[PDB]
DNA sequence: ATCGGATGTATATATCTGACACGTGCCTGGAGACTAGGGAGTAATCCCCTTGGCGGTTAAAACGCGGGGGACAGCGCGTACGTGCGTTTAAGCGGTGCTAGAGCTGTCTACGACCAATTGAGCGGCCTCGGCACCGGGATTCTCGAT
DNA sequence: ATCGAGAATCCCGGTGCCGAGGCCGCTCAATTGGTCGTAGACAGCTCTAGCACCGCTTAAACGCACGTACGCGCTGTCCCCCGCGTTTTAACCGCCAAGGGGATTACTCCCTAGTCTCCAGGCACGTGTCAGATATATACATCCGAT
């Protein structure tokens, strides 16, 4: 199919130019299914924690975004308990020129600085807004108890 | 069979191994060549976590593959 | 020797006759064929009730009669007696049908 | 009224009141329908109907007939002034038009 | 089963009769083409809405009620055909 | 002057571009990509991300979407791409 | 079979009330049905809109009165308003 | 001896200037007095919101501009360049406002 | 009492309106006809506006009534609410 | 205080920012846009109501809205609006 | 779409879906209102508003202004082929008229 | 200003036929009685805004005059269109055959209405600074009388 | 074909002000959850009429010839709007002041939807008969060439 060649280009680009702190690939024989791992940036309270997530590619691609969901738990206002994520690139402003590598870089930038505009989990959002230290050590506790 | 692995510090190190090597053998070689304790090392290939029980050939690994290393610091 | 009316009188007789009757002035079969052709252009494989064709014919004839009356008024405004395509164009422009 | 006869007869009208009431209620015009509205509406409908019917009957009697045909209705509507304004944009099937010719078109004397 | 140039079925005497009904004495030699174009435009503008109405209701046959509804929506009410 | 084969490929398909369409931002795309991104995407240029709905409606009515010069150059100097499909 | 509803016998009664001698053909009768439906729909729609105008929720008599006053031209409006007021006054007792 | 423009060449200047701006072309108080007069004719002792007066003025302005544009179109069609009342009656006749 | 106010629409106002409409040369009998047709339009709109005000048991014809009368007549107006 | 009044001002401003990143808009234009939105919505809803009554139904389904859009608007605007509505409802369902 | 987010964002729109639903339900249009109707209606409304606003902004930029005024709205509406057809009988307050002088009237 | 043909139109009489006015079975919507509660009528209060008035200043309206361009009537030309006749064409009417699709009925399941707790989106009010209005000076460009 | 003087229009720079955009507090309608009566989606059946074809008239369409009257260009006359200058008038702006009625709230009560039962008014179908359409034969109004 037409999307198959574009995915071939994506996988070739990922192989020849692996990203830094993110690594992704097909867990199974089926090419549409995908999975990824992201390591927290150095300038973040997520040191030593790895986040694993799964992606489902629609049969009609690249004009429609794929479904991305974490399998691991973490303390973050945009990250839901079940792994639900809210980002404008993901659903609002998805474009054909966008690449999976680009959205992974956007996710890494989100990890660098949480988005306080429309967080998915707002209680921890106002907890973070109350003071930085509370969010810091609760994130450290979460990433050392489950993500590690 | 030469491969490359990059760590969190941005340095790439060279590993001369064979596809039949166990993951525990790989971690032992990494510890020997770096001094890092094995318990602080986590190995990821294309998002797939590596377990010491299995081997390299179980992931369909070809030549000059680039890997990622994660430091599991015991304490934070 | 043959007797022929002055040019224009039998036209007035026709005007007086046709404003007295109420039948339809377009042959039914060609109009039905035209309607079916337009419909098949829009959506293929359609069927028409007879009453729908009759209603379309009545609407078209009423609209054309009104347009011709207004066109004649516009042409008479220009100190003329005939009707010309620019008269039709102006009568349609003023009504806002084409603009 | 007597509160004993049929509603249309009680109101002293001829057009229906129950049917108009149902049409107002079920027609999705408002959540509630007052108790006096259908009487008013039926009266207005009957008055307009009687007006048009009387003009049509006079026009038919003029042409020496005993039945109002569409041409008679068309003549009755156009000849009158107010009814022409009320039905300005309507088209009557098998109607025809009023007989008129512009003064310029008539032959020179 | 296509159809070709059926607008030629609108004969010159028919348009002449229509003009006479409208109250026209003298007709030029170019009115016929313009009238044919106008008639085409009117039929397209009405048939579009008629077909839309008869398609929304999951029917394959246009009915006189559809035509009168399309005319009433367009702004030329027609009496004598129901509705 | 003549564009090379490497730059002649579609900016999205990663393959040869057929029936070029030029946008106000001077972006060239093939008709499949353009039509599909009109009818199931955000309806904007994927490269610059600005609305082109007005231009698209204007140029669809009179069939002014295609650019003749680039299409004819590609067809004449690169014909067997068209022979492929 | 499914029956159709129309104002036929009512219009016929009105005609016999006005002109006792004349009859009415079928096509003109359908024309009159359509006209009655048209006037009813116009008046009721205007009344419903005007009722929604003033943040009300019910269509009372004066609503129809104002709708009739708005739609019909002068003399017809006055005569119809008088007729309706007389009818409702006769009905209320 | 003083500079005088050819007759008509300044009317085009007024047309160009007045088709570019959007200010109101009729003074406020006379229009308000006329509106109050007519309303007092219909119902006595009525008060008017200023916004209502402005809206009425806007509607009248648009209607008059449109009518004059149609009248000028008719005058051009009549092989002339001036508007006379019969042009206005013809324009209002074709639009169906009087009949 | 108010009387003889239709002359408030002075000749320069009508000339300006025609100039906006695209009129080059104006005759001498245009002004009276324009005043008459304007009076017709004002009467026809004000009747509906005042009727709408009457129905609401009110005493001031607010701009909403004028807007809605214009909408009823088929001359929809924007910018004043609605 | 005055009773709360409803308007489309904020949504129009959001759309304007989405289209033109650096363009302001006066209050009169806000009033005009709000009236335009109200007028178009009323036209479409009334057409859909009449159409759904004409088939002896009782529910205004998205098909009625689609047919009303196909009726009121001219050709090209109708096609674009139908495409946009279909895309929106398809995204909303899943 | 995934739940736990506002209805307007589920379909990617910006116009208020819930408000349109309430207006449809309480506006005396039909006895029952489907659950897919408000989304479609909001989509159409938002598309039309965006389409008119694009042209208005383009005209305002052409007039060296950064604030849209009703004159720009009229210039955008009347210069478009389809929008003029749709808004045939609508008078924009303080909108003026298009610049148009007949060909015959120009000096020779 | 007629006068005689010659034409078309109007008018009086037989007839026969199909559509209208009426009679009848019946069943589905309309009428009657009773209940609940919310929508609307009514009284009271507040304060916004509409009406009213005065003074200035000045841009806009009113009036007059010279004239040049445009409206309008008259003449001549020839070409396009009205009018009549013979010929060709397909519309109109009847009769028959076939079936695709309109219309009606029975099942039942999923879509939408209703109600309660709740909370965040959206509105009213304040404030501020920049985009637009305004003024003065100068550069640019149609315009017309004169060659 | 042109050159130039006078006049209107566009650019540019500086100054100022008020309204549009952002922020805060808040209250109420959208949200989510759960339950339940029913609208219509589907399968099935019946049977109406829409389509297709064939044959026979004959009425309408077509092509052609001839003449004439009407459209159009051209000329001439005259008169009436236009452009400009001067004088009068009232529109507009800012100011103040008063109270009328629009807008809101609290209270109460009675009008109408909803339910059940029962029954007769209108609808479908069938039938008789005369109003009007048709054919035929006279009577009269009207037109056109010619005195
Ligand atoms: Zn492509
Ligand atoms: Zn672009």
């Amino acid at each position: 199919h037409m999307a198959l060649k574009r995915i071939n280009k994506e996988l070739s680009d990922l192989a020849r130019d692996p990203p830094a702190q993110i690594s992704a690939g097909p867990v199974g024989d089926d090419m549409f299914h995908w999975q990824a791992t992201i390591m927290g940036p150095n300038d973040s309270p997520y040191q030593g924690g790895v986040f694993f997530l799964t992606i489902h590619f629609p049969t009609d691609y690249p004009f429609k975004p794929p479904k991305v969901a974490f399998t691991t738990r973490i303390y973050h206002p945009n990250i839901n308990s079940n792994g639900s994520i809210c980002l404008d690139i993901l659903r609002s402003q998805w474009s054909p020129a966008l690449t999976i590598s680009k959205v992974l870089l956007s996710i890494a930038s989100l990890l660098d600085d949480p988005n306080p505009d429309d967080p998915k989990v707002p209680e921890i959002a106002r907890i973070y807004k109350t003071d930085r230290d509370k969010y810091n050590r609760i994130s450290r506790e979460w990433t050392q108890k489950y993500a590690m | 069979m030469q491969i490359f692995v990059k760590t969190l510090t941005g340095k790439t190190i060279t590993l001369e191994v064979e596809p039949s090597d166990t993951i525990e053998n790989v971690k032992a070689k990494i510890q020997d060549k770096e001094g890092i304790p094995p318990d602080q090392q986590r190995l990821i290939f294309a998002g797939k976590q590596l377990e010491d029980g299995r081997t390299l050939s179980d992931y369909n690994i070809q030549k000059e593959s680039t890997l990622h290393l994660v430091l599991r610091l015991r304490g934070g | 020797k043959p007797h022929r009316y002055r040019p224009g009188t039998v036209a007035l007789r026709e005007i007086r006759r046709y404003q007295k009757s109420t039948e339809l002035l377009i042959r039914k079969l060609p109009f039905q064929r035209l309607v079916r052709e337009i419909a098949q252009d829009f959506k293929t494989d359609l069927r028409f009730q007879s009453s729908a064709v009759m209603a379309l014919q009545e609407a078209c004839e009423a609209y054309l009669v009104g347009l011709f009356e207004d066109t004649n008024l516009c042409a008479i405004h220009a100190k003329r007696v005939t009707i010309m395509p620019k008269d039709i164009q102006l009568a349609r422009r003023i009504r806002g049908e084409r603009a | 009224s007597a509160k004993a006869c049929t509603r249309s007869s009680r109101a002293g009208l001829q057009f229906p009141v129950g049917r108009v009431h149902r049409l107002l209620r079920k027609g999705n015009y408002s959540e509630r329908v007052g108790a006096g509205a259908p009487v008013y509406l039926a009266a207005v409908l009957e008055y307009l109907t009687a007006e048009i019917l009387e003009l049509a009957g006079n026009a038919a009697r003029d042409n020496k007939k005993t039945r109002i045909i569409p041409r008679h209705l068309q003549l009755a509507i156009r000849n009158d002034e107010e009814l022409n304004k009320l039905l300005g944009r309507v088209t009557i099937a098998q109607g025809g038009v009023l007989p008129n010719i512009q003064a310029v078109l008539l032959p020179k004397k | 089963k296509v159809l070709r140039d059926n607008i030629q079925g609108i004969t010159k005497p028919a348009i002449r009769r229509l003009a006479r009904r409208g109250g026209v004495k003298r007709i030029s030699g170019l009115i016929y083409e313009e009238t044919r174009g106008v008639l085409k435009v009117f039929l397209e503008n009405v048939i579009r809405d008629a077909v839309t109405y008869t398609e929304h209701a999951k029917r394959k046959t246009v009915t006189a009620m559809d035509v009168v509804y399309a005319l009433k929506r367009q702004g030329r009410t027609l009496y004598g055909f129901g509705g | 002057a003549i564009p090379s084969l490497s730059e002649c490929q579609c900016g999205i398909c990663m393959e040869i571009l057929v029936e070029p369409v030029t946008l106000p931002c001077n972006h060239t795309l093939c008709k499949p990509c353009f039509q599909s991104t009109v009818e199931k995407a955000s309806l904007c240029c994927p490269f610059c991300r600005r609305r082109v709905s007005s231009w698209t409606r204007y140029h669809t009515r009179r069939n002014s979407l295609v650019n003749v010069e680039l299409w004819t150059i590609i067809q004449k100097h690169y014909p067997r791409e068209c022979k492929l499909r | 079979r499914s029956r159709k509803e129309s104002y036929s016998i009512y219009v016929y009664k009105v005609l016999k009330q006005v002109h006792p001698d004349t009859g009415i053909s079928s096509k003109a009768m359908g024309i009159m049905n359509s006209f009655v439906n048209d006037i009813f729909e116009r008046i009721a729609g205007e009344a419903s809109r005007l009722a929604h105008y003033n943040k009300r929720s019910t269509i009372t008599s004066r609503e129809i009165q104002t709708a009739v006053r708005l739609l019909l031209p002068g003399e017809l409006a006055k005569h119809a308003v008088s007729e309706g007021t007389k009818a409702v006054t006769k009905y209320t007792s």
